[PDB]
């Protein structure tokens, strides 16, 4: 998707305060006796901000992609690549970030970052699927 | 002596902004590059491509001396 | 008016982080207890208002939505007038307002897009220091919106509920029945246009294919 | 998901916030069970 | 905190992890330097070298000792909370007597 | 209220904010008299209150706010290893840096000297600026100068670093 | 205080905020008893403003102990870290360059603020300080106890030299490994004058 | 005409330090646009005064050259600078070499 | 590198700030910038396209040569402002 944003991982500022409207007119609680589609909250916490952080995720290994097979820097090896210590660099921000404890922590937060590990796996698989293959 | 010099300040303030900052620098280089390597038995037909009797002694330690510190 | 006595008003000193000791995330919230708050104040006024004929906190609310709503005389027509004037115009009104007042308070957008923080700098500087700004501003909008909808419930209550004076109801019903169907939409794109810039959503042009 | 401590990397964190970057998952949040659980969770997680 | 523990038992090694060098000296800064001189404590190596003194302000932020996010939650958040609310009761029955 | 008569005297402009009037005054003289005393009131405007000091002295306290400190405490606050946004003070509302941060600022623009002198790999004569700049900061060591001080050494790392590797 | 597990301790946690929390009780208390409505329950003030002090400055004096002991395990893997000395040698001659091994300084920190924090308890009941004088709380008080802190001091440091034996001999085999391990007799010596 | 004397230097005073003020930044630009086969602090000092004049310390809309300029240069000064520095050194490059043999 | 630099401004801005007395302090604001005989002549500064032979580089210098152009033109309003200055020489005089 063309990253403009859907909001970003940067609802931690908002997604807080704009709980308690989802909480003190529990949504929908108070919202008197109708059909009122109540849940909305979640619904985008369901739907848009799950796939918004999916291909969140997704374009986040897209700036760690940097067109190398390969070439680095390491002070006991090769390494290659960049790419190497690149995942290593995302998935150890995103891992401190996205979750510590806690381990769900996700509804699949978990399997998002689990499939981050899986497409850089499937990268990196796919250099030894070019170079050698 | 300072060959890299202006490209080194170059791709520092290029790369304030890298990288087309400095990408065009490799179609300058191969054109150049496509001159210098030239000709003297044409030698810009490095890439797929009479002029072989325009080669002699002198005109052979010139040809790869020159090629040599264009490798330098 | 009593909704919220702010938090993060201001800094139990020192005491700084956490985020304070106000929020985070000790500003339960749990269900709130700032909910049994407010929802017991329009719970309140509400069944107790519709119960008395059948400042405490907040008197204003059912006080002056009372004495001045009851004192209507042809009142069925202008429900529908201040529900079809309030619904688009008063929340496109204050969900624009206050972006506005940010947008030229102490703007200095300046941190413009990131300052390219890669990638996933994502929302960094909370730790306090430019989102400070932008969780006051989401929360006060919130806020304002959360006691707005409160009092269309209390209006598509109040007189409403039951027909003090009027059995033709259903129009502030109405007004809520998709009185909320406005505002659940008027914050659901201001969800979609929290995109990743504090994008200040403030342009309005619209161009075709040919510009 | 172990973090663990350090420090490494970049800006010694460079992360750091980091409300699950975005969570509590606040449930509502009125939920104190806790279930003393369990593994964390094989889950196929682990054979994820 | 912790369900399936670090097991057992979950220090953080914290006067390290935090205290390595930190609050140890910013929680430590109304508490060092007070005489908390360097002779030549410029640590030569290659870091922990600012050590001045009063200010040269660092001055942590001190996320707390270091790996409470939610243990600083829980000390601040119950101990703080709670003897603050008992502060204004004891306020107001300080009033109403 | 633009002075817009050179489209159509006895007319007048006032486009207030997301607005626009084309209020026509019908003689001239009224619309002549009415930017003009619009002009009385911009000697009212733009004399009683335009600024005079209001953006002045609220540019100088509100600028004197910068990245921060005014405001100390300081219980959720650091500014250490970072530039973050770093307010250019010398560039902004001072200019007038002390002498020591001024001609030290210059030597932070010879920092930069620096950075362009090992960014050419010459690594002797920036080792030598920096020196003199060491020497300099050293012997005249107000508050914004311990932040030039992290720079220096953040960039001395950048240098051992940078000797370390291409030895 | 703790509050969780861990670091209330070592992660001077309680030993930062457990003065907050410690103090507005104190006020809290020399204020509502000092309104001396009435009698004979300023006692129940001067029982309970004791108790909670008393077995509050155990408490981080507690986690202060069994917090150090655990100190230089997995702290120490580093070099020269800190400084420097200036001991004369028996002739007098400048031979120190005596250093560094940081966990000399790390420990010569988290006493000395425990101390300022102990201090504030053994001194915290001069300021409150007002009439009638319902002084619940003597300024300089529990010399029964000032020694029993005297004592817990006296075997934290015994805690610090019983760490570095452990931590020393084997915990586990490098200071690093030989490499100096007079790496640790230099941060002995240091420990001779600190 | 104590008033009209008051009110002056008054008017006067304040127009003395707006002038003062966007003399300063077309003093600043004139910094920018003086310095000449540098190319180092163009963008470091030109960066840092664009950051200025159009932004937060001139927006006033007060004159046209201010902003017209300091509007205009993004484009002016980036671009002619950028490529200007990139056709430099394809001069060295014409420069080296033809030393070869 | 005078009042050569705002010459009929000794008239179109002296005497507007002699009399004028600077009327109404939006046009010393602005038309002082749109700037009586220093720029009044504001358009085509204009960095000159086509390729640099015509001429990119000298309207380049022409698009801030309001800095050598208005600016020693309002330096000399800055010189002016020492006459306003004088003019805040006789207004603390009667004053």
């Amino acid at each position: 998707v063309p990253p403009s944003v859907f909001n970003m991982k940067v609802i931690l500022d908002p997604f807080l305060l704009f709980t308690q409207s989802t909480s003190t007119i529990v949504p929908s609680v108070l919202t008197q006796n109708t059909i009122s589609s109540l849940t909305f909250f979640d619904d985008y916490m369901n739907k848009s901000f799950l796939p918004k952080i999916q291909m969140t995720m997704d374009y986040l290994f897209t700036v760690e992609v940097e067109s190398n097979n390969p070439y680095a820097l390491e002070l006991s090896d090769e390494n290659h690549n960049i790419f190497k210590t690149a995942l290593d660099f995302q998935r150890l921000f995103y891992n401190l970030l996205n979750v510590f404890n806690t381990a769900n922590t996700f509804r699949e937060k978990i399997s998002y970052c689990i499939l981050d590990l899986l497409n850089h796996f499937y990268n990196y698989y796919l250099g030894l699927f070019n170079s050698l293959i | 002596e300072f060959f890299q010099l202006d490209d080194f300040h170059d791709s520092i303030m290029i790369f304030q902004n890298l990288n087309e900052l400095s990408v065009l620098s490799g179609e300058f280089n191969k054109e150049y590059e496509l001159r210098k390597t030239k000709l003297m038995y044409p030698l810009i037909w490095k890439k797929n491509k009479f002029t072989q009797s325009l080669s002699l002694h002198f005109l052979q330690d010139y040809f790869l001396k020159i090629l040599g510190f264009l490798l330098y | 008016v009593t909704n919220n006595d702010i938090f993060k008003i201001i800094s139990i000193s020192h005491n700084g982080f956490t985020s304070l000791e106000n929020y985070l995330y000790n500003i339960v919230n749990i269900d709130i207890m700032e909910h049994s708050k407010t929802i017991n104040k329009n719970l309140e006024q509400f069944i107790h208002d519709q119960s008395l004929n059948k400042q405490e906190n907040e008197g204003f609310n059912r006080i002056g939505f009372l004495l001045k709503t009851i004192n209507n005389i042809n009142k069925l027509p202008v429900a529908f007038n201040i529900i079809t004037e309030r619904a688009k115009e008063e929340i496109h009104n204050i969900i624009v307002k206050s972006t506005e007042s940010i947008r030229s308070k102490h703007p200095s957008l300046l941190k413009m897009a990131t300052s390219l923080k890669n990638d996933n700098h994502f929302g960094l500087p909370v730790q306090d220091i430019l989102s400070i700004i932008l969780r006051e501003c989401f929360w006060e909008i919130f806020l304002k919106l959360l006691y707005a909808i409160q009092c269309h419930r209390a209006i598509f209550e109040m007189s409403n509920i039951l027909q003090p004076t009027s059995s033709a109801k259903p129009a502030f019903k109405f007004n809520k029945i998709w009185g909320k169907l406005l505002d659940e939409i008027e914050l659901l794109l201001v969800r979609y246009i929290n995109d990743p810039e504090l994008i200040s959503s403030n342009n309005g042009s619209i161009k075709p294919i040919n510009g | 998901s172990q973090e663990p401590m350090l420090d490494a990397d970049r800006l010694r964190s460079s992360w750091t916030f980091s409300e699950s970057m975005d969570l509590n998952y606040s449930n509502p949040s009125s939920s104190p069970n806790s279930l003393g659980n369990l593994k964390i969770l094989l889950d196929d997680k682990a054979s994820k | 905190n912790n369900t399936n523990q670090d097991k057992s038992q979950g220090c953080v090694e914290l006067s390290y992890y935090l205290k390595i060098n930190q609050l140890f000296q910013i929680i430590s800064d109304t508490g060092k330097d007070s005489e908390g001189l360097k002779s030549t404590v410029e640590p030569n190596k290659v870091n922990t070298i600012s050590g001045t003194s009063y200010l040269n302000l660092n001055c942590q932020p001190s996320s707390q000792g270091l790996t409470d996010s939610p243990t600083i939650i829980e000390m601040w958040l119950l101990i703080l909370k709670y003897i603050n609310d008992l502060w204004k009761i004891c306020d107001q029955f300080i009033e109403f007597w | 209220v633009t002075q817009e008569e050179f489209s159509t005297k006895r007319l007048l402009f006032k486009f207030s904010n997301s607005n626009s009037s084309l209020y026509e005054c019908r003689d001239a003289d009224e619309c002549s008299r009415l930017l003009d005393v619009i002009r009385k009131a911009k000697d009212d405007l733009c004399d009683i209150f335009h600024v005079e000091e209001e953006n002045s002295k609220r540019i100088r306290e509100s600028f004197r706010y910068l990245q921060s400190t005014q405001q100390t405490p300081g219980r959720e606050n650091n500014r250490s290893p970072n530039k973050n946004k770093r307010r250019s003070m010398g560039g902004s509302i001072t200019p007038d840096m002390s002498s020591t941060a001024q001609r030290l600022k210059f030597l932070d623009e010879g920092v930069e000297e620096i950075d362009i002198e090992l960014a050419r790999l010459r690594f002797e004569s920036a080792v030598e600026t920096l020196l003199d700049i060491e020497s300099q900061l050293e012997d005249l060591s107000l508050m914004l100068l311990n932040l030039i001080s992290l720079k220096i050494e953040q960039r001395r790392e950048a240098i051992s670093s940078k000797l370390s590797q291409s030895i | 205080d703790y509050g969780f597990i861990p670091p209330n301790c070592n992660g001077l946690s309680c030993l930062r905020y457990l003065p907050k929390i410690v103090e507005p009780i104190l006020k809290f208390s020399t204020e509502l008893a000092q309104l001396n409505i009435t009698t004979n329950g300023i006692t129940i003030c001067r029982n309970t403003l004791s108790t909670i002090i008393n077995r509050c400055v155990g408490a981080i004096s507690s986690t202060k102990l069994r917090d150090i002991s655990n100190f230089y395990q997995l702290e120490n893997w580093q070099v020269y870290e800190t400084v420097t000395f200036s001991s004369k040698s028996q002739d007098s001659s400048k031979n120190l360059t005596f250093e560094y091994g940081v966990t000399q300084f790390p420990e010569i920190v988290t006493s000395f603020q425990e101390v300022s924090i102990k201090t504030t308890r053994d001194l915290l009941f001069a300021y409150e300080k007002l009439p009638i004088i319902n002084g619940i709380s003597v300024v300089s008080y529990p010399s029964k106890q000032l020694l029993t802190g005297i004592e817990i001091q006296q075997i934290i440091s015994m805690e610090a030299v019983l760490e570095a034996i452990l931590k020393n001999a084997a915990k586990d085999k490098d200071n690093p490994r030989n490499s100096h391990t007079i790496l640790t007799l230099t941060n002995l010596q240091y420990f001779r004058e600190c | 005409v104590n008033n009209k004397k008051i009110s002056l230097k008054i008017s006067e005073a304040t127009i003395l330090i707006t002038k003062v003020v966007r003399i300063l930044e077309l003093s600043s630009k004139c910094q920018e646009l003086i310095t000449e086969r540098k190319f180092f602090k163009v963008l470091q000092n030109l960066d840092s005064l664009e950051k200025l004049y159009l932004q937060e310390f001139k927006n006033y809309n007060f004159q046209f050259l201010i902003e017209i300029y300091n509007s205009i240069p993004f484009l002016q000064k980036v671009t002619k600078d950028e490529c200007i520095n990139l056709i430099r050194n394809s001069l060295n490059l014409n420069l080296g070499k033809n030393l070869i043999k | 590198s005078l009042y050569e630099l705002d010459p009929k401004w000794k008239k179109l801005l002296k005497t507007d700030n002699f009399l004028g007395g600077l009327t109404v302090n939006e046009f010393v604001q602005e038309l002082s910038k749109d700037h009586r005989n220093d720029v009044l002549i504001d358009a085509n500064t204009k960095n000159l396209p086509t390729n640099e032979k015509d001429q990119d580089a000298i309207r380049e210098a022409i698009w801030k040569q309001l800095d050598p152009k208005p600016y020693i033109r309002t330096f000399e309003s800055t010189l002016k402002e020492l006459k306003n200055l004088n003019e805040e020489t006789l207004n603390k005089r009667q004053y």
